[PDB]
RNA sequence: AGAACCUUACCAAAUCUUGACAUCCUUUGACAACUCUAGAGAUAGAGCCUUCCGGACAAAGUGACAGGUGGUG
RNA sequence: AAGUUGGGCACUCUAAGUUGACUGCCGGUGACAAACCGGAGGAAGGUGGGGAUGACGUCAAAUCAUCAUGCCCCUUAUGAUUUGGGCUACACACGUGCUACAAUGGACAAUACAAAGGGCAGCGAAACCGCGAGGUCAAGCAAAUCCCAUAAAGUUGUUCUCAGUUCGGAUUGUAGUCUGCAACUCGACUACAUGAAGCUGGAAUCGCUAGUAAUCGUAGAUCAGCAUGCUACGGUGAAUACGUUC
């Protein structure tokens, strides 16, 4: 994203409807999780460098 | 008492089988196995063990079950009502075990993969 | 092609660098332990830092921190673990306990042999002898085996190329082995170096 | 708004324009942003100059046109 | 490229008339996994056989597949007349019967099948035609069974 | 006959109201219920009272023409104030929204490739 | 008067040490205890596209398991529950005690 | 893995040029959550008026500098 | 009323630690071999089912729009801000899907059986009101407790009766609900009316070897609202594989 993006998306709207979420590690406008607060990308690199708790690869 | 109980699981259904001397009567869920099961095909099933070890009507067959669908919950009593029979009688385990009454159906639903639309259907491919 | 051998075996042999538990903050601890992990790489960027650990309790930030220079972090009198520490304590509103764990052999830490490849190649070292030196150092100290790859315009060529070196056996597919791998890139004049290292240390 | 509870909705702009202009009967041309306003039974005879995107168009409010948006009646669209 | 035969699936006897093959109609009558509509059909069809014939309705199923199953049938390798298996002519003959009763002009199925499976006992049915045209086509290529 | 319409007389009296225009299954129901006419008699073996019975509660509703040239004042208002709806009327595009990139054949007509 | 404890932790080593700490310090507070129950394991699992552009039928799955223990001190004793709150657990696991 | 605004980049109109964003430097202390007016809004002008620990943090000006989902996979 | 409680932990389940499958044992075959076939026992037999895991390389294959970066370019503008519009255009061509063309069905009524998930200012019960979408009030519940949430197909009846229909449900009118700052462009859903094509698809072409295909519902992520898509889930549950010329 560019700095100002991330910047506008950080300032409060002027209603809530209009505030969205980014990723915060790079600042990605799509596929960010709730929970993480990350993109799909940016989820990946941690959980595979073990730096995001109890995240594991899953296999059944 | 004279209480014979069995376990048996097929697919996601579970039923824990009492097997009690009586007239060949069976009630699952405090309901008559004719009105619990929808056909008359399941109730076949059900009754094949006896057949195998000659003890049709010896017992009145008391059944617990959850989990699964009709079929599922009418062949888990199957094994329930095997495994419940071997309880009685040890000698029957030869003829309980020709028939396959013993044995546990290992098949289960498969997952569905990433990337196709089930377990193996694949999307529909078109070259150009 | 190929998974991260860390992030294939993590969970399996090797424990999160972050231990800690939350349901309803999970973002902003994390979000926090992100600032915390950056800041200290930047900080201990002279000290050589494998890892960092961070565990999170009773509102109390615990950083594991495994150095190849322990001397260099912590200060001559302690000033420097300390200084660090304050700088963390701004940053964190929850106290930061700093732990400095040396590491006995710089060369069997794959992270340390990569930063180190990284910063010979930026200084235009031989890429070639650089991962030669990495690979005997490390099986001199036992090391069952060493992979080292260097990828990009390695001699300011046009077109980028990957040269590998191995020595041993570094077996990726077996999930019980322990598998020590780090990437680094080299800011050359001509453009980014991705120096990756595999190292398997062996059972005990 | 589309729920009945809540009112038509008009932008509290437009709306004080209009009403400012009710005194007089020789009305002028009202220029808007707002294709969302909904056209009151007070709007009838004026002209509102609505943005399509690029530029205002005259729109002329008669009395069917009341309930429907300013919108409506400017196109954002050109084909043909 | 096949390492070879696969073993086969093996069906419990029909409750009301204690007939394997009976079994292996209701799953060709199925569609969609609904077994009982396909019971229902089968039951009722045999039923409306049993009541029009005046006979046993599985003598007259049995008398109908035997007219319906064939012994030959051509295949391309030249058509060659080759010896239908016995597990092959069973299928032959319930695909025949459940196929041609679907084609059948009657508002329901079990009707359909009913007038399919009397049709056959005389050896008058679209099935029965079905084997008369792969026997007539197999005869036909008679030189080259070699 | 009522409404104006020749209703099948075969069917059921609640299927056989519904070949009135204005009149679905929802209302033809109603309607019966207020009649007091049962849904199951079919209309040749309706009665001479019944059929007033109905016919009172027919008139109630608005059917056939009435319906019709209402239903085309409302579209034709629609076309004279140049309404976005309107004109989408004139081109004969879809109306309501949907996407003419590809479909929208009931209201284009058939492909002209 | 049932003190019951409850510990969720994302790997079941550190649940399961730590279930036995905690019971032992009641037990030897003289306190009884019934457990560790072990309850029912959540585990969430995240589907992501592995690529960074297109190539959606590529994806990688990861889950987070978080393991439940259910612990209860039959009998409150003044040692107890000054020893529970007492009990320093490992950093991954979270322990909630109603008393 | 969610285009009514937002997202959003593209277009049109209305606007700004140390800049929406960072660090440093000089100067000052509240910087404003708030109300009112004109504005499509951005914003501007009136109100006010509160907060701040060597020394925190936040404003004003200027320049070092920022900014680019611009190009080349 | 009810596992509802009194009680119990039998069972079931939950989930930790262990046992089990290794060609181990026994027949033949085979080179004194590896293997092979068959059998016993076993829940399971020959890498039991499925998954993760993808060698050296190939396509200067994709991504400078996640990010980063060499060089290049712009810099009172190729940077920045706001409102509105567009990304939703529509003579057409193609890919992937959804729903149908009915009686193995449609409608109506009565009556059973899952799994896997989600929830804090979020899931929201019951009750009352509305034809309904919903509204009002509000219990419980940060979870094996409460809520989402009654699975549906199914089963048993009643009715329709072979036609463009009591099939199908596009389109359009009108009247609403909800979210939101605001549904004109351009949301989802409801009610009433309206009632298109479609009668099983040319040339051609796709998926699947078993709990699979087919079919039926269920849940989740994203998310104010918005799914015929995606990712998971169970229910019912087949046909066929002679064989390797093509
Ligand atoms: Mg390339
Ligand atoms: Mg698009
Ligand atoms: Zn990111």
């Amino acid at each position: 994203a560019k700095t100002s993006m991330v910047a506008k998306q950080q300032k409060k709207q002027k209603y809530a409807v209009r505030e969205y979420t980014r990723c915060e590690r790079c600042g990605r406008p799509h596929s960010v999780y709730r929970k993480f607060k990350l993109c799909r990308i940016c989820f990946r690199e941690l959980a595979y460098k073990g730096q995001i708790p109890g995240v594991r690869k899953a296999s059944w | 008492q004279v209480e014979y109980r069995g376990t048996g699981r097929r697919k996601n259904s579970v039923a824990r089988v009492r097997l009690v001397p009586g007239e060949g009567n069976i009630t699952v869920n405090n309901r008559d196995v004719r009105e619990y099961l929808p056909f008359e095909s399941l109730i076949l099933d059900l009754n094949q063990p006896f057949d195998v070890t000659e003890t049709k009507g010896n017992y009145d067959v008391l059944v617990n079950v959850h989990g699964g669908g009709f079929t599922g919950q009418a062949q888990a009593i199957r094994h329930g009502i095997a495994r419940a029979l071997l309880e009685a009688d040890p000698e029957y385990r030869g003829s309980l075990k020709r028939a396959g009454l013993l044995t546990r159906d290992p098949r289960m639903k498969e997952r569905k993969k990433p990337g196709l639309k089930a377990a193996r259907r694949s999307p529909q491919f078109s070259k150009r | 092609q190929k998974i991260n051998p860390i992030g294939l075996r993590v969970g399996i042999i090797r424990d999160w660098e972050a231990k800690w538990y939350a349901e309803k903050d999970f973002a902003s601890l994390l979000h926090e332990d992100l600032k915390i992990r950056k800041f200290i790489d930047n900080e201990l960027k002279e000290a050589s830092v494998s890892h960092v650990e961070i565990e999170r309790a009773a509102n109390r930030i615990n950083i594991a921190i495994h150095t190849g220079k322990p001397g260099m972090v912590i200060g001559k009198g302690g000033s420097e673990i300390e200084k660090l520490r304050n700088k963390l304590n701004a940053l964190t509103d929850k106290k930061v306990h700093i732990n400095v764990i040396e590491i006995k052999k710089v060369d069997l830490d794959a992270r340390l042999v990569a930063e180190n490849i990284a910063r010979q190649l930026e200084n235009r070292a031989s890429f070639r002898r650089v991962q030669k030196q990495a690979i005997t150092r490390a099986m001199k100290l036992g090391a069952k085996g060493i992979k080292t790859q260097v990828s990009g315009r390695l001699g300011g060529a046009d077109i980028a190329r990957a040269e590998q070196y191995s020595e041993g056996t570094v077996p990726l597919h077996t999930l019980r082995a322990d598998i020590d791998y780090a990437h680094a890139e080299a800011d050359t004049t001509y453009g980014k170096l991705g120096v990756k290292v595999w190292i398997y240390r062996g059972e005990v | 708004a589309r729920s009945i509870k809540k009112g038509p909705f008009v932008d509290e702009h437009l709306m004080k324009k209009v009403e400012a202009q009710e005194g007089s009967e020789k009305k002028q041309v009202i220029k808007t942003w707002s294709r969302r306003s909904t056209i009151f039974p007070n709007f009838i005879g004026h002209t509102f100059a609505v943005y399509d995107g690029r530029k205002h168009v005259p729109v002329y409010v008669t009395e069917d046109m009341v309930g429907h948006k300013l919108g409506e009646f400017a196109p954002t669209r050109t084909f043909k | 490229p096949r390492k070879g035969s696969v073993p086969k699936r093996d069906v419990l006897p029909d409750p009301i008339h204690n007939s394997k093959l009976v079994t292996k109609l209701i799953n060709k009558i199925m569609l969609d996994g609904k077994r009982g509509t396909a019971q229902r059909i089968l039951y009722s069809a045999f039923d409306l056989v049993e009541q029009r014939s005046g006979r046993d309705a599985l003598e007259v199923f049995e008398e109908a597949i035997n007219n319906i199953m064939p012994v030959l049938e051509v295949k391309a390798r030249y058509q060659v007349p080759v010896e239908v298996r016995p597990e092959r002519r069973t299928t032959l003959g319930l695909r025949w019967l459940v196929n041609y009763a679907r084609l059948r002009g009657e508002k329901t199925m079990e009707d359909r099948l009913a007038n399919e499976i009397l049709d056959a006992a005389n050896n008058t049915g679209g099935a029965v035609k079905k084997r008369e045209d792969t026997h007539k086509m197999a005869e036909a290529n008679k030189a080259f069974a070699h | 006959r009522i409404a104006g319409v020749d209703i099948p007389r075969e069917k059921r009296v609640v299927i056989s109201l519904t070949y009135i225009y204005g009149i679905g299954t929802s209302t033809a129901q109603k309607i019966l219920e207020e009649a007091n006419v049962s849904a199951d008699t079919r209309v040749k073996d309706l009665t001479d009272d019944e059929l007033g019975r109905i016919r009172e509660v027919v008139d109630g509703y608005k059917v056939e023409g009435d319906l019709r040239r209402e239903t085309n004042l409302n579209i034709k208002r629609l076309m004279e104030i140049s309404s976005y709806r309107g004109i989408r009327h004139r081109r004969g595009l879809p109306v309501r929204g949907q996407k003419t990139k590809n479909n929208a054949r009931t209201r284009k007509g058939p492909v002209k490739t | 008067q049932k003190i019951r404890i409850r510990l969720k932790a994302y790997d079941h080593r550190v649940i399961d040490q730590s279930a036995e700490k905690i019971v032992e310090t009641a037990k030897r507070s003289g306190a009884d205890v019934s457990g560790p129950i072990p309850l029912p394991t959540e585990k969430s699992v995240y589907t992501i596209i592995r690529a960074v552009h297109k190539y959606k039928d590529s994806r990688e799955q990861f889950e987070q398991r978080t393991h439940k223990r259910l612990i209860d001190i039959v009998n409150p004793t003044p040692k107890t529950v000054d020893a529970l709150m007492g009990l320093n657990l490992p950093s991954g696991v979270d322990i909630e005690i109603k008393l």
